């Protein structure tokens, strides 16, 4: 029935804590944060050049050089100061930076039949096999190697190799014809040659009306087989200023939240007086520690981010015309956002522990304990066949289809097939004799397993009531 | 007894159903295909002159004396271009640099100006100058609720009407003098057309809103109204309209007499609340439906008097939308009545054998659904709210989660973006729903076996 | 068990009938009938002119006269190879080098009178003309323009042997102002230029048809094309098309000389079944109409008799058409009547075959296989029959509400039937919510979420009443 | 309980065999194959001409000659960097600067005879000739055009060493009229001109193949391209393609000198399994065929010996091909046969691995995990069989109805098995209702609605019978226990 559980004090204080935690989490986001990533993602990607080369259309090296000297400069260095303002309001912080990662000349020895037609051979990228020598004119910074310690940077687990953070870089100058001449000098000399493996272009924009940084990087990968694979990453950062009244209200909510997590951690460590008895047996006494840990790491990252953004903006206003690394801050800010979302989810869940609802919910965890030992004998018997199917799909398709191109992608593709979201035509075109067979038999197996476990569940209670009525 | 009630209710549903004419759809679509051509390619403030010189002027004066495109739709009165600004306090950002900007909303700059935006010359307000904030009342306007605003009313106004040359002159004169600045907020282009093949008055408004980041969200809004006569149709509908309204007034008399032989204790008898709200709503519908036409005729007399001046039909269209909402309410009232008179004259239970309609069970179910929707909607809006559009806000996320429940919206972008978080959340949702239905099954098994 | 009903001798003489019907209706298809319509459609509808105006994207009268000259004569008259040397077959146009073009195309138009209204009493000094929506009462029958040719005078439906067309707005007539294009491409271009100069598509036009036919002899198939453009009274155009691949001449090779035996055994079977139905009527004088399988038998017999009569009709009609086509060329040979009725005959045959297939359950009967629901509804009919009726009554209200709120912006809610089918498709999980969200940002979400909750509530109540009925007292 | 039958020795030797077969089937599939096929495909069949004709857009005979000259030669022959500076390696076409071009591309065409028809009375004075659809009995074997070269004379399948090809309409032969494009781009752009000034594609043509192959040596992978254009009897084209990335040369690394030992272990393992399967046939004379696990063991052993034989075959074939290729260049080296059979061998290996993985269930056993459905069907077998055939009778009735109503307009209903799979997908909530509606707007909605209602009805009956039989039997045993 609808009745309040344990106490009327803890319920009220938890309601207060929930309102506070759901007000200090929605106060670090922006309503116009989705319209900023769409206006900046359609300006730099969907903008065709002459000959119609967007960013997502880049498919060779000549296409890369038509995109670089075309709609990349026309979008960075806008038209009608000493500083550039994209769309009359946005401010381009620092200076962009092209960065390239090469691969050594002799790393992938050729076969015996071809070693008179193909002299030297360039392997796929690997930090073991990487070129660290000057090339081209061997003159500037775009033709010599600078390690990851000089170029303060970090790995980029982007696609196929988790690329490093060093390489051959060039910081575009302030003007537009100056940077156009720089890129022309980089094209006439062969910057992109057989040894190139990846090229990053990263920069950052700041809007003033809304206080938002849009930090965007564009990666182009040149596989060992020629071609390109353009990908991108566009993120947003807040940089809350403490000048409004709402900002001081948010500071108040933050200090209240700190006091709340302290009171909850003391209330948790106090009831460990039941040293091991009934403590780590209850399930809620794991959710409490989880939300405590998450709420601690939250303020940890908050302090760190304040310090880092202060340092970065100081370095920027100290000496412009140099790359200001914002990628670290943006990446870890998105991690912080995800952690906050999960913490809010758990804090919303605990209300069920605090207040009881219809008898259905109170007996739901009693229903779950019915399939006590049937499920561990079902999980294995289902996952064995699930992974057999996953790798069968990876081996039949996976050269043609994209969703099957690797193992974990097969796992998630099958998990989506369960949810009624599939693309049967690509499967069929990949192999029109073992495609339909795979699809049909997989769906039949899933339905069979589901029906079987349902039969087991509702056959458990028959035997239960039978033995309890005749016992 | 009951025969007259079921006949009257069937006639009422006939009334609310028979107000259907598909000619109102195509009209809209037609106009929307002409003026919305190359409209989204406007991202600046100087990209509206070339868009209104080959996509607006040709489609507004389509080689006919008055008619918009391919005759048909007539062009009533005159075209209006309105603009709302913000005060020119960009003197503080001498270069639009990065500081503690955004003063308190820069409420609409309602002050006069001069040749350019040069300070004014006198202290009076002219009604014919492009550089004078006119009014909301003296303009006879209405707050155009855009995409992210309300746009409380009037502003700085120009008229470019009735020829093609008299529009090119105005556009050139506005382009030279730099009328559209960086200080401009939303810009509206408004006019109205009357189609006489199918008697239908349409009002068109093209909206350009200035988002925070320098750009422009472009939208198009049309409102229609059928200006037919009292009858001008079949005798059946007319005979079905008069008989329904006399039945309505008879029922009004009946309930009035029932309420005089029962003075105040009539709240409990909910069988009369519906039958009196129905008569009130029917009378309101008829009254407003004729008042809209009276207003239209008044405004048309005003048009015939002093042709070649901008005329706004916002009042008639507002009354018409009120009539539409009244019909939408009357429909659900009628279905509730039909369903609660088919429960007594033929007892057909619905929730029975598992009713539990006390104040505890229903409230508890409502509460658990509300909590389980709010939690998932909030976390989905926080995780994928910056990239995906369906989870852009909180209520948008609630509707998207309900769609996920029904299967209408398929979650494949939440699996592409976050393959381990979104997958875990969907798995949790599936496990919860499966547990719920299995628990219902086992409870229904155990109640009817344990005795 | 699977006990056979009423004999084992009748099941055999019915299986023979089933095999004969399958051979009859599967021997007259063609494996190459889909690619034919595919190539003709993508030739005539998807080919873009200069300025990029195909047929599917016509939106004005200038766009029409842009398509009717650029990518319509280029896609009709073929007279040279790809290497610019002449084909070896003179005076005929072989589309795609294989498909003969029979006769000559025909543009046709349906006007509407200049004074088919009374303008509103306020707009009388301003709007001097009303052209009402199309209906055969208000239809202009007077000459216009130069008033001399066949393209500027009205010919009734009887002078133009033709019939109605069920367009996307209404059903149009068969008269109008026609023009048969000549043979060569230059003569046809000059004719269309003369039609465009003297204004042929004025404000009063309501439809424009372009119909022609094509015969491929490699396979044996006709491809009758008709392209319709409708100019509503409110403005705009709604281009539509109907491309019908049919087999009118159907006895050519040796495989088709085998089906002329299956047709004979088929009419013998129809005679046998009707003489059996007469018998089993003579012994059950009025108890005959209590054996619903007998209604199905009567329906199948009727459909078979109609399908027998249409063969004679089509033979006579195609003979007449080929004769008229070879005696006087350079004139429109009306193949559209025959193509339409042939496709209707094919659809009737498909439905009759479906019925003859599910009529198997009249002999081979299973004991209680799919009876566990009919046995449930027969007992608990009240809270599951009446409840369903209540759900149906609560549905139509939502259909009308969706037609009220939306229905001037969205298309799926444009009419009542479209609202009904849009809701039925919402149930199955197929919907585009962004449209009804843009149409109304406050009542859209309300409509959607309350509809979803209502359908969930109804199906949950039904499932509960179904599962707690088995555990009632048995 | 998770008790294991089949005493632990057998279980551990099977675990070792399974890990070995897994090691040698994953150790010979490179992870850089998908992007290879992706870049080669989007280079060759996605590059527009000067008129906007990619390969997939081909829709007539005049578009073939637009693609076969503009973007087919601009893609095959690479000889300069992007900054107009000549590549180093000379007299060779390094596609994308990395992939070699082995041999010379080949164009092949198959024509159909002139008199394979009858126009039959009425068009016999307007339509003189008739060319049937393709079939090997009706095939032209006479010279046409100038009747001189190799492009104008028929070479039977055994002179070309060709093989069949399962296109989108029929399965084509291996002979035909062919032409090998020469080395340079200019010398091969004026060879495709003598093929156009003279009518190479005439009325009688039925299919044109363009075959070639590249070899990337950074990773060690061949990519064999075949582009097919079929001209149906109705006019038009149906462009299709097959791009196969394979690894034909095995040992060029240091990892492979270990999969050699893995292969040896696999061979001794299959020998042991067949010698132990002989004993269970000896002991049980005919009771051996009773269980079904022995059927699966026989299947796995047969697939294993087939996969052993194909290894030797491929070694010999690729040695011969490389010899002929490096011994006389400027000739078409037939890599298509080998690529086809290599992909078939990969598919067979995948199926065999799946079979071994699910065969793991006969060693470790659970008590009563997924027998809850088997135990409740054995009590309703004779009615399950009567339910299935009724459902399938009406299902195939609906499939025929769909194939006959639509199927000349909609593509999913074009054939019969396509109707079957389209309905099976409709069940899973994957349909295009607008196509059905536009095809026929009176019978379309009827078909859709009644089909959905029927399948809902039968799932309801299935669920009811399932949850009713168990209750019936449990209360029956409780009554009998009294
Ligand atoms: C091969 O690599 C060496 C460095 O190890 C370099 O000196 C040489 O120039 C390279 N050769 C080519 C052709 O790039
Ligand atoms: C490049 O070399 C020139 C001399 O050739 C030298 O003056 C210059 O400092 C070097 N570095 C540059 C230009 O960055
Ligand atoms: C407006 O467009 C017309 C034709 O589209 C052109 O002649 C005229 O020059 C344009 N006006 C301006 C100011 O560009
Ligand atoms: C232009 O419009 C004005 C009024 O708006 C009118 O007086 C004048 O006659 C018009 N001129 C032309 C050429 O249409
Ligand atoms: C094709 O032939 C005609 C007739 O001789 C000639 O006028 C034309 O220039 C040729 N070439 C074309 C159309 O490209
Ligand atoms: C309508 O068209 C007719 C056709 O000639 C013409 O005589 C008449 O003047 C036009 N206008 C009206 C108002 O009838
Ligand atoms: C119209 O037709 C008549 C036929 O009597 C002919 O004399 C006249 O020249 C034609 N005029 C035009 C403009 O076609
Ligand atoms: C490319 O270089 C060659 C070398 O002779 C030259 O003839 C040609 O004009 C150049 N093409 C350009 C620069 O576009
Ligand atoms: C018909 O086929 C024969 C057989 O070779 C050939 O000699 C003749 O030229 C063909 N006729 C035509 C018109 O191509
Ligand atoms: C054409 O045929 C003749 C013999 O008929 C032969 O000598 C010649 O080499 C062939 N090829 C040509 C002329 O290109
Ligand atoms: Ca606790
Ligand atoms: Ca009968
Ligand atoms: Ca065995």
């Amino acid at each position: 029935e609808l009745y309040v559980k344990t106490t009327l004090r803890e319920l009220v204080v938890y309601i207060v804590f929930l309102v506070d935690i759901c007000l200090l989490t929605y106060g670090m986001t922006s309503s116009s944060a989705y319209y900023y990533t769409k206006v900046m993602s359609e300006l730099f990607l969907h903008t065709p050049s002459d000959s119609g080369v967007s960013f997502q259309t880049i498919s060779s090296m000549s296409d890369f050089w038509d995109f670089a000297q075309g709609p990349l400069l026309d979008s960075l260095y806008w038209t009608k100061g000493s500083h550039s303002f994209i769309y009359y309001e946005n401010l381009l912080l620092g200076a962009p930076r092209l960065r390239q990662l090469r691969v050594r000349n002799d790393s992938c020895v050729v076969h015996e039949d071809f070693r008179e037609d193909i002299l030297n051979c360039y392997d796929v990228y690997s930090p073991d096999k990487e070129d660290q020598l000057p090339f081209g004119p061997q003159n500037g910074t775009a033709w010599t190697y600078h390690s990851q310690n000089e170029l303060g940077g970090s790995s980029h687990w982007g696609r196929l190799t988790s690329y490093s953070g060093g390489g051959y870089y060039l910081d575009l100058p302030g003007s537009r014809q100056a940077s156009a001449e720089a890129l022309q000098g980089l094209q006439e000399g062969l910057w992109l040659d057989r040894g190139t493996r990846v090229v990053f272009i990263d920069f950052s924009v700041y809007n003033a009306n809304i206080n938002l940084f849009c930090i965007l990087r564009l990666v182009v990968e040149f596989p060992a087989t020629g071609g390109t694979i353009p990908s991108w990453q566009i993120r947003t950062v807040k940089l809350i200023r403490y000048v409004n009244n709402w900002d001081f209200f948010i500071v108040g909510c933050e200090v209240v939240f700190c006091v709340f997590i302290f009171y909850y951690v003391v209330e948790e460590i106090l009831e460990i007086h039941l040293h091991r008895l009934r403590y780590l047996s209850s399930v809620w006494n794991i959710l409490d520690l989880v939300v405590i840990l998450l709420s601690i790491v939250a303020v940890g990252f908050h302090i760190f981010r304040t310090l880092e953004v202060n340092r970065l903006m100081g370095k920027l206003l100290q000496q412009p015309d140099t790359y200001a690394d914002f990628e670290f801050l943006a990446f870890w800010q998105t991690q912080y956002n995800n952690m906050n979302a999960v913490n809010l989810f758990f804090a919303w869940i605990k209300i069920f522990k605090y207040i009881s609802f219809n008898k259905t919910m109170t007996q739901l965890s009693s229903t779950l304990a019915r399939c006590a030992k049937d499920i561990l004998g079902f999980a294995i018997m289902f996952f064995i066949v699930f992974f057999a199917y996953a790798q069968l799909g990876y081996l039949l398709f996976g050269t043609q289809v994209e969703n099957f191109s690797t193992f974990v992608k097969c796992i998630f593709t099958q998990f989506r097939i369960i949810l009624g979201d599939f693309d049967y035509n690509a499967i069929d075109n990949a192999n029109r004799i073992l495609g339909p067979v795979y699809f049909v038999t997989y769906v039949f197996f899933v339905f069979f397993v589901l029906l079987n476990m349902f039969l087991a569940i509702i056959n458990d209670t028959y035997s239960e009531v039978k033995e309890e009525l005749a016992g | 007894g009951t025969l007259v009630q079921i006949l009257f209710l069937t006639l009422l549903m006939t009334t609310v159903y028979s107000a259907k004419d598909s000619s109102r759809f195509f009209l809209h679509r037609a106009i929307w295909k002409r003026f919305s051509h190359r409209f989204s390619e406007i991202k600046t403030v100087e990209d509206f002159y070339p868009w209104a010189n080959g996509t607006l002027l040709p489609n507004l004066y389509g080689d006919y004396r008055g008619f918009i495109t391919d005759g048909n739709s007539f062009l009533l009165g005159n075209v209006l271009i309105r603009q709302t600004r913000i005060p020119n306090d960009i003197f503080f950002p001498g270069s639009l640099h990065k500081q503690m900007k955004s003063p308190p909303q820069h409420q609409e700059d309602r002050e006069n100006y001069g040749a350019g935006w040069v300070p004014p010359d006198t202290n009076i307000t002219k009604v014919d100058s492009i550089w004078h904030y006119q009014n909301q009342e003296s303009l006879g306007g209405y707050p155009i609720q855009g995409e992210l605003a309300t746009y409380s009313g009037g502003g700085y106004v120009v008229r470019l009407g009735r020829n093609h040359s008299a529009a090119t002159r105005v556009l050139q004169h506005l382009e030279q003098r730099r009328w559209l600045d960086h200080c401009t907020k939303a810009l509206f282009v408004e006019f109205t057309v009357f189609n006489a093949n199918v008697n239908l008055l349409c009002a068109v408004t093209l909206i350009l809103e200035s988002s925070g980041v320098g750009t422009f969200l472009t939208s198009l809004q049309l409102d229609s109204l059928t200006s037919l006569q009292s009858s001008e149709r079949g005798f059946a509908w007319i005979v079905s309209q008069v008989v329904y309204y006399l039945l309505v007034c008879y029922y009004a008399f009946i309930q009035g007499c029932r309420l005089k032989r029962q003075r105040l204790a009539f709240f409990t008898r909910k069988r009369n609340l519906l039958d009196t709200s129905i008569v009130l709503i029917s009378f309101s519908i008829l009254g407003l439906s004729m008042q809209s036409l009276s207003l239209l005729h008044k405004k048309m007399q005003q048009y015939h008097c002093d042709r070649d001046r901008f005329i706004s039909f916002y009042e008639a269209l507002r009354v018409n939308s009120a009539v539409t909402h009244l019909r939408g309410f009357l429909l659900l009232f009628a279905t509730v009545r039909v369903w609660d008179l088919l429960r007594h004259h033929a007892q057909l239970q619905v929730i029975n054998k598992t009713l539990s309609k006390a104040w505890d069970e229903v409230l508890g179910f409502i509460l658990i659904i509300v909590v389980l929707l709010s939690s998932y909607a909030m976390t989905f809006n926080l995780l994928f709210g910056w990239s995906i559009s369906d989870y852009q806000s909180f209520f948008r996320s609630i509707v998207t989660v309900v769609g996920l429940l029904m299967g209408t919206s398929k979650h494949k972008e939440v699996i592409a973006l976050y393959p381990i978080l979104g997958s875990l959340l969907v798995l949790s949702s599936i496990i919860l729903m499966g547990l719920v239905i299995i628990n219902l099954f086992v409870s229904a098994i155990l109640i009817a076996f344990g005795k």
